[PDB]
């Protein structure tokens, strides 16, 4: 046998047994009869589809929005580039004697610290930030925690 | 030849022999249901077959406008109206005998005078 | 509403507070299966209706062999008031009606 | 209307008149092999052999047609339920991603969306597919029994003339598909490359 | 030929709904052994059901086409011998007046 | 049927070897003794909500099984006449009550004649022999292989 089958329980109940099958058909002797026939006839005489609409405006005016037009697009849909541009900021060099102290506190919080997160937390240029980061920490590329900066064993083993 | 079907699962039965009574039994191959055969015939392969000579005869055959008419006498109701057609078997060995269908009694007779 | 399968651990006792067995109590109830025309079905299958009002009356001859249902005057004189119930199968066999409800999920 | 692709279904009567066993096998798209008709019927939800013949032959006394159907049921006897019939179809399918359990679902989808598409492609229409399949088998047996001549390919009633309308419709359908594909490719490029 | 014309095709669904309302039994409840005289109804090569009195259906269908309710291009064939009723609505069929 | 009967949705995989409701009770009784990154860009094809909802609900078809496993029926959804039916229930006063229909399910019996398995089914049809024996099922039944759930449950229950 198989241990697991993944059933889906539901509350069910038999609430009757069918005894007769019926086909309701309007009586041909009813005074209102032949109105259904007209309704049935109208079913085949109805065309839901609508014909294409042809523009009656001047061709030159219609094409004014096509091609190398002078109009500046006002659409904001899927403007990925615009969104990123607005959010921009840069700090200035935030001298050494303070940053070198801050990293160790950041390292103490967690022993494996990413580059992207570190730039987010420290807000430094990557250029200057690399100098201090390499002086204090090292990166293990070939290990399971690849591309992750970690404090050097000399300072971690304290 | 008549095909038989099982009662418990609707599967078709197959012949079997019972040496205890030397009889013919039709037994199902899945649910072990048996039933004595009413006839000893189990197979037939008619190399020359006449099945399909009048295939397609319906209650409203006379309503077909493409069928030809004839004035031959119906030897079951004595009527002159009828629609006739050739054999419906497409094997290129059948005779050109005509089959007549009466429009008053739905009786089918043939013009054959050799064997009938 | 996913749930365990064989449930050899007996988890249904607390997960659900209702019996999980099919209720074969109301099965002994005569039911007629009726196929309706498009015009009549379009107004009898609406869920914004069926307030328990009178939809008509079923008329059966004393000797049988002929049935007919007559609607009330609520149709607005737009459809026939008399219909013939054609029994496509006098003896209907092995057809049943079963419901479906959600189970209480706590305790 | 809807996809404009064409799928061909062939029901083939193997063996000659001098053979002791002539079976019928049908070719299904994306299956790579010819399957006996009985197995296909079971895959559609018709397990009983009697029900299988009922869809094929519409006459009880037409024993001659039933006799020719005897080998077909004999070949497809080792399969006697829907689940195993679907798995047999699935194993022959050329996907090789389905491992052992998606095979049943994969086979079910093929029989639903790619098998006889001109009837329907929505779930819950296995009965219609089976009845048409029996109709195809019934027609094949009728010709095989010298009761109906093979269909004439020169019959003008079975031919269609494609005018500028249908010809342009297919061209526009193909070109529009390319345009739609190009549009999305721009969206993917625009989203990933951070472009307006 | 001079009088030859080629159809443009129309929607077959209106014809299918008409057949259902006039006694075209759905194929889901078709038992061949309980009715070995029914006529198979085909619309654009699709078997949609069976119908017990093919004469009345054909007369009603022909009358509707002639007066104009059904598009004249729709082709209707009743094979009495084969017990089949075929209705064609697709485009590309060649027809001529008579 | 052997009461009680359960009608729920379950996956139709290895139904032949599935445990019978009575057996789980027997096994449950045994328990008492023991105690004491992505591509970041993908295309989704628009699909009508009705079909997707129908597909999700109908993934696991209805299965009706009795206590002893003597009856096992699997329901298949039907769409031809699902929404064109109306039910009239006869109350115990002579009157009739109308209830619209929702769906139609066709139930087919499962595991009544010791169905084989796919692995063995392919082997037999393959060129293992000229043709499968006419009474192969009878021969294998005596060997004991290829049993049924009802036969599977009775022996285990009797063994206790
Ligand atoms: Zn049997
Ligand atoms: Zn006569």
């Amino acid at each position: 046998y198989i241990p697991y089958v993944k059933t889906i329980p539901k509350k069910t109940a038999i609430v009757g047994t069918v005894c007769h099958e019926c086909q309701v058909m309007p009586s041909m002797n009813d005074p209102n009869y032949h109105k259904i026939v007209e309704q049935r006839r109208n079913i085949v005489k109805l065309n839901n589809k609508e014909r294409i609409t042809t523009l009656d405006e001047t061709v030159g005016v219609t094409m004014s929005h096509t091609g190398m037009s002078m109009r500046s697009d006002n659409s904001n849909f899927l403007k990925v580039g615009r969104e990123k541009a607005k959010s921009n900021i840069k700090s200035i060099r935030m001298p050494k004697k303070e940053i070198l102290d801050y990293l160790f506190k950041l390292f103490d919080e967690y022993d494996y610290w990413s580059l992207k997160g570190l730039k987010e937390r420290t807000r430094q240029p990557e250029a200057h930030l690399k100098e201090c980061l390499d002086k204090v920490a090292t990166l293990v590329k070939k290990g399971p925690y690849a591309f992750k900066y970690t404090l050097r064993p000399e300072y971690k083993k304290l | 030849t008549t095909f038989r079907f099982c009662r418990d699962c609707n599967n078709m039965l197959y012949p079997r022999e019972d040496k205890e009574n030397n009889r013919l039994l039709f037994e199902c191959r899945t649910c072990s249901y048996v039933e004595e055969a009413g006839s000893p015939l189990v197979y037939r392969h008619e190399l020359i077959t006449n099945i399909g000579e009048t295939a397609g005869v319906v209650q409203d055959i006379g309503s077909d406008p493409t069928l030809p008419r004839s004035d031959r006498e119906c030897p079951k109701c004595h009527s002159r109206e009828n629609v006739f057609f050739q054999s419906q078997q497409r094997r290129k060995d059948t005779s050109m005998v005509l089959f007549f269908v009466c429009l008053s009694c739905s009786h089918i007779f043939t013009s054959d005078q050799k064997n009938k | 509403e996913v749930f365990d399968g064989n449930d050899i651990e007996n988890n249904e006792t607390k997960v659900y507070e209702e019996s999980l067995d099919l209720d074969l109590e109301r099965s002994n109830r005569q039911v007629w299966l009726v196929r309706l025309p498009m015009f009549l079905a379009e107004k009898w299958r609406d869920r914004n209706n069926l307030h328990g009002q009178e939809l008509g009356k079923i008329r059966i001859n004393k000797d049988g062999s002929k049935i007919t249902l007559l609607l009330n005057e609520n149709d607005n004189d737009s459809i026939p008031h008399e219909y013939d119930l054609e029994l496509t199968k006098k003896v209907v066999e092995n057809e049943y009606v079963f419901t479906e409800q959600n189970l209480k999920k706590y305790q | 209307k809807g996809s404009r692709f064409i799928s061909t279904l062939q029901v083939k009567l193997y063996g000659r008149e001098g053979s002791s066993a002539r079976t019928i096998k049908a070719t299904l798209p994306y299956i790579k092999q010819d399957i006996p008709i009985v197995i296909i019927f079971r895959a559609l939800g018709i397990i009983p052999d009697g029900e299988i013949l009922e869809h094929i032959c519409y006459d009880v006394n037409d024993w001659q047609m039933l006799e020719m159907l005897k080998p077909c049921v004999e070949d497809g006897f080792v399969i006697q339920d829907r689940e195993t019939a679907l798995d047999f179809i699935g194993r022959r399918g050329t996907a090789l991603g389905i491992k052992k359990e998606k095979r049943i679902q994969y086979a079910k989808d093929i029989l639903q969306k790619e098998f006889l598409p001109h009837i329907t492609q929505l779930e819950g229409f296995e009965s219609r597919k089976a009845f048409f399949l029996g109709y195809m088998i019934n027609r094949l047996l009728l010709c095989a029994l010298d009761r109906k001549d093979q269909d004439d390919r020169d019959h003008f009633g079975k031919k269609r003339l494609d005018l500028a309308g249908p010809l342009l419709a297919q061209l526009f359908k193909t070109l529009f598909k390319k345009l739609t594909k190009d549009i999305f490719r721009y969206m993917q490029r625009t989203v990933e490359e951070a472009h307006d | 030929s001079l009088m030859s014309c080629i159809s443009v095709g129309t929607d077959p669904m209106p014809i299918i709904t008409f057949l259902s309302e006039w006694g075209m039994e759905p194929l889901e409840d078709y038992v061949p052994h309980q009715s070995p005289d029914a006529t198979r109804v085909f619309v654009n090569g699709v078997w949609h059901g069976v119908h017990r009195n093919p004469a009345r259906l054909m007369e009603t269908l022909r009358t509707l086409r002639r007066k104009g309710d059904i598009n004249p291009e729709v082709s209707m064939i009743r094979d009495i011998r084969e017990k089949e009723l075929k209705i064609f609505t697709d485009a590309g069929r060649v027809y001529r007046p008579l | 049927f052997h009461l009680p009967v359960r009608l729920h949705r379950k996956d139709t995989r290895n139904l032949q070897f599935q445990l019978t409701r009575a057996e789980i009770v027997q096994r449950q009784k045994e328990i008492s003794e023991y105690k004491k990154l992505r591509r970041k860009t993908r295309q989704l094809k628009v699909l009508d909500e009705n079909a997707k909802k129908l597909r999700f609900e109908e993934f696991y078809p209805w299965v009706m099984e009795d206590f002893d496993g003597y009856n096992t029926w699997v329901g298949s959804y039907e769409a031809g006449n699902s929404d064109s039916y109306v039910l009239l229930s006869v109350e115990d006063d002579g009157s009739f009550t109308m209830i619209p229909a929702d769906k139609v399910y066709k139930f087919t019996a499962r595991n009544k004649y010791a169905t084989l398995t796919i692995d063995e089914a392919e082997k037999r049809m393959d060129k293992k022999s000229g043709e499968v024996p006419r009474w192969l099922m009878k021969h294998l039944d005596n060997i004991g292989t290829t049993t049924t759930r009802y036969d599977r449950t009775r022996r285990k229950l009797k063994a206790v």
